[PDB]
DNA sequence: CCGCAACCACAGAGTTTGGAAATCTT
DNA sequence: GAAGATTTCCAAACTCTGTGGTTGCG
């Protein structure tokens, strides 16, 4: 019977479990996002470093040279 | 997205629709810029005018600076402009001492917002 | 009213339409975390390079500085 | 007369929220 | 197998555009 009290009590149960999982995955979805963002900037900054450090490479080459 | 100049030289704002529906999302994220040097955490609210209509209620109308930036997320237009007339908003930074500036007819509020021509 | 003709029929369509959207967002999470992986290989790929071109003018350097 | 620009309602597709079951994983 | 975690199913409550009925006003 879907009206038992052993059945409501493990019922109960777990939706008290779906709850906090469901909660973990958005959680874990959110940090993703974060993570994303976060990455997309270290990337960012990473590009120029390049840049910087390609042409400071294109002037110790061209100042052997002179 | 693409910006525009306001009554003052010290700050730029996001450029809007002519038209738009009440209480609808817009194309772009309103987000107000700063030209001179401004304290993040400076909370920003922005208010809408109009002959009609003195001031009309808003959704999201305050944000905290960030860089020089405060974007608003979905900000929104409850209070609608009046036939043909536009809205002149209020952007407010509050420093010290609080700062003013104004964008002249800016947008449209309609109950509808832009719809297609009826076929009839 | 929960027999209704209508009901049944609105409410089926709605089980399509949830269909779709948990389909939909489940989806936009994995394109995310692809997006993630996407960005961790190019930030590898990036920090190799990075740490070769801070090698090769530093040497470069070696033997000007010193000579 | 007609079409435009506004209002009001108000369908109908989308979404988010939450309890049941199924499915898994431990 | 047993218990908790995760997923799939749906139902219900709302949110997001659209369209149709009307109306003054060029």
């Amino acid at each position: 019977d879907k009206h038992s009290d052993e059945y409501k009590i493990r019922r109960e149960r777990n939706n008290i479990a779906v709850r906090k999982s469901r909660d973990k995955a958005k959680m874990r979805n959110l940090e993703t996002q974060h993570k994303v963002l976060e990455l997309t900037a270290e990337n960012e900054r990473l590009q120029k470093k390049v840049e910087q450090l390609s042409r400071e490479l294109s002037t110790l080459r061209n100042l052997f040279k002179q | 997205g693409e910006l525009v100049r306001t009554d003052s030289p010290n700050f730029l704002c996001s450029v809007l629709p002519t038209h738009w529906r009440c209480n609808k999302t817009l194309p772009i994220a309103f987000k107000v810029v700063a030209l001179g040097d401004v304290p993040d955490g400076t909370l920003v609210t922005v208010m809408a005018g109009n002959d009609e209509n003195y001031s009309a209620e808003l959704r999201n109308a305050t944000a905290a600076m960030k860089n020089q930036v405060a974007r608003f997320n979905d900000l929104r237009f409850v209070g609608r402009s009046g036939r043909g007339k536009s809205f002149t908003l209020t952007i407010t930074v509050f420093t010290n001492p609080p700062q003013v500036a104004t964008y002249h007819r800016a947008i449209k509020i309609t109950v509808d917002g832009p719809r297609e021509p009826r076929r009839h």
